[PDB]
RNA sequence: CGCACGGAGGCGAAGAACCACAGAUUUCCGAAUGAGAAUCUCUAACAAUUGCUUCGCGCAAUGAGGAACCCCGAGAACUGAAACAUCUCAGUAUCGGGAGGAACAGAAAACGCAACGUGAUGUCGUUAGUAACCGCGAGUGAACGCGAUACAGCCCAAAC
RNA sequence: GAUACAGGGUGACAACCCCGUACUGAAGACCAGUACGCUGUGCGGUAGUGCCAGAGUAGCGGGGGUUGGAUAUCCCUCGCG
RNA sequence: GCUUUACUGCAGGCUGUCGCUGAG
């Protein structure tokens, strides 16, 4: 079997979902957490000082 | 239009809470007329309804009901 | 897939969002919908 | 706050129900139970509501479908509205 | 003449010495047994307290804290690192264990604020320290003229700003002369060399 | 009678529109705090941690956000050295915690142009690429003083 | 015309067509609950008195980090004091 | 990337010593 197109056919969990916190479609509803921000692992949002260049 | 802050002001709390109920039912009886696509509408009177409807409830929170 | 109450209110407004923007509104601003979502074409939340 | 009974649905299957069933469709609010619904009609109509049936249809409404009783026509109660 | 105080400083002074010596073995024994922090009535050393700042009044906390003994708990570099930066076992905080005390008392209050603290003491593995902490919002503290310049806003959560005694003695701002040239006014504003 | 020049209709001399200040309202999720949940639901709620305490959540505090600035901790590598290990990049990037409208510092167990002298602290100019460091290689790098800015000095512990 | 010839608008190059612009005046915010003023308290000096004046500290040693800090930086850690 | 009796180091194991640590 091929990692490619046949692969493909078994794609039909949903994990990302609309997050109640931020209203991005990153709310992992397995992990019960939001890859965007941080809704499930913490009480704080997720900001990080690379998510745009150093000097800026 | 019709109804104006001064008259609201006249009135006595049972009055506005019985003028409330004669509005929203004038209200719900435009919204009716408007779901059955009705043409001897008036737009621009179920627009005062509202207003009017907000303007008695400020005022009923101004005179502590 | 089930449906929550949440989920049919936002499926919802998606499919009002689809609509065409009305005749008029092209007669006042004297001269296009940029959200123009399709079933199979494009893809919604969740 | 927020009023029960928003307006009354009126498309070719409401008048179905209405001619033929005695029952009045309403759009009514999401939070509204099916006993709330009851208790708002009577108040708001003067009737006696036997069975209400709701469906929280894909406008972001509900739809609730009120039976009369007997002594109650619906054909009456919707042209005075 | 001398002060009562002046004799539980005296015996302070040598804690393996005398009467203090197996009173410190039987309240140790209690005390491993106790939590990390933990609040107390009346402080161990009265006059150390009192002279630190606490008051026999409404509004002004004790409460001991141990914090293990030794150096850094650190973890082993998981990608490439310099002969220099592959260091576990030597390497040791630049906070002192007074300070870590300090903080984890604060966070156990999350109300009060940190006015001192004191060693009270340690065994083979772990280490005591009694911290003072004060109710920034009791009136009592509000209309004291000894203590109220603790209820500014900008003495809020002073411990993990390092403004505690302990946290300016350990940022090397004790000499006002030489030496101090790279710790004064801030270990950050002097790009962090101190 | 917004963007927005339509149609129908309406509002305004009972002074509307519009602007300033103040107030009313202000759904649900959200630190999110009764419990649970992809913004909904289930049966009275300061959840949790604390201080005070009528020891009752009765009175209070904390939580999270903010462009950067600020303070306290953790702390690289590419790179430079024409290789490379100390060194350098650099206490930089990045990470943890925290405050304010500014932070931090601050009234000498100072300085040490050694004096019959200076007199809290930041900062700016200079002192100076000087002293000092360094496979004494590449590189690294202050301070006192001076001229300015602005100035402001006090409270405990103990003795009785 | 001008204490106004800054700028913009207006069917083409506008001081004088319109908004503005100089002049004069008003308000709010910041400075600042600061300065000044006031109330209260009471500054200071002589002689006598070994009554009081902050400890794991000052300091020493083992190991590290940091710094220009070199024997002579600052800090952490273990032991001693 | 990988190897080793390549260079230099870092974890880890073993071992002495000091602290915890006391009476005869
Ligand atoms: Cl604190
Ligand atoms: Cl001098
Ligand atoms: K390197
Ligand atoms: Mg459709
Ligand atoms: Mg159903
Ligand atoms: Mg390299
Ligand atoms: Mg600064
Ligand atoms: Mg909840
Ligand atoms: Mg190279
Ligand atoms: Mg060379
Ligand atoms: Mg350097
Ligand atoms: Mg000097
Ligand atoms: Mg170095
Ligand atoms: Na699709
Ligand atoms: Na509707
Ligand atoms: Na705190
Ligand atoms: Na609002
Ligand atoms: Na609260
Ligand atoms: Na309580
Ligand atoms: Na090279
Ligand atoms: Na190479
Ligand atoms: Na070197
Ligand atoms: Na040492
Ligand atoms: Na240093
Ligand atoms: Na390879
Ligand atoms: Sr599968
Ligand atoms: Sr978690
Ligand atoms: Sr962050
Ligand atoms: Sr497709
Ligand atoms: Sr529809
Ligand atoms: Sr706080
Ligand atoms: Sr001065
Ligand atoms: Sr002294």
């Amino acid at each position: 079997t091929g990692a490619g197109t046949p692969s493909q056919g078994k794609k039909n969990t949903t994990t990302h979902t609309k997050c109640r916190r931020c209203g991005e479609k990153s709310y992992h509803t397995k992990k019960k957490v939001c890859s965007s921000c941080g809704f499930g692992k913490s009480a704080k949002r997720r900001d990080y000082e690379w998510q745009s260049k150093a000097g800026e | 239009t019709v109804l104006h802050v001064q008259e609201i002001r006249d009135m006595t709390p049972a009055e506005r809470e019985a003028e409330l109920d004669d509005l929203k039912t004038e209200l719900l009886n435009a919204r009716a007329v408007q779901a059955a696509g009705g043409a001897p509408e008036n737009p621009g009177r179920i627009k005062e309804l509202r207003k009017a409807i907000a303007r008695i409830k400020t005022i009923q929170g101004e005179e502590g009901d | 897939g089930k449906k929550s109450k949440a989920t049919k209110k936002r499926l919802a407004k998606l499919d009002n969002q689809n609509s065409r923007v009305p005749a008029w509104v092209m007669l006042k601003t004297d001269r296009r919908n940029h959200k123009r979502r399709h079933w199979r074409r494009n893809d919604t939340d969740e | 706050s927020w009023d029960v009974i928003k307006h009354p649905h009126v498309t070719e299957k409401a008048m179905n129900d209405m001619d033929f069933q005695n029952k009045l469709q309403f759009a009514v609010d999401d939070r509204a139970s099916k006993g709330e619904v009851a208790d708002a009609v009577e108040e708001q109509y003067d009737v006696t509501v036997e069975q209400v049936n709701t469906q929280n249809t894909m406008d972001g409404e509900k739809k609730a479908v009120v039976r009369l009783s007997e002594d109650d026509d619906a054909q009456e109660v919707a042209s005075r509205i | 003449a001398r002060s009562a105080y002046s004799y539980i400083r005296d015996a302070w002074k040598n804690p393996g010495d005398g009467q203090l010596a197996e009173l410190q073995w039987q309240r140790q024994q209690e005390w491993r047994n106790e939590g990390a922090v933990e609040r107390i009535e009346r402080p161990t050393r009265l006059d150390k307290a009192r002279s630190q700042g606490y008051k026999a009044k409404q509004g002004v906390i004790v409460a001991r804290v141990s914090v293990r003994k030794g150096s850094a708990r650190k973890r082993r570099h998981k990608a490439g690192r310099r002969s220099k930066r592959q260091g576990v076992t030597r390497i040791t905080r630049r906070k002192d264990i007074q300070r870590v005390a300090e903080e984890r008392a604060s966070r156990t209050f999350p109300n009060l604020r940190v006015l001192n603290s004191y060693s009270v003491g340690q065994d083979g593995r772990q280490k005591w320290h009694e911290v003072i902490l004060i109710d920034p919002n009791h009136p009592a503290i509000q209309n004291d003229d000894d203590l109220s310049w603790i209820c500014a806003d900008d003495q809020a959560d002073r411990v993990f700003r390092g403004l505690t005694g302990a946290g300016r003695r350990n940022r090397g701002l004790s000499g006002k002369g030489k030496g101090s040239e790279k710790t004064r006014p801030s270990l950050r504003s002097n790009g962090g060399k101190g």
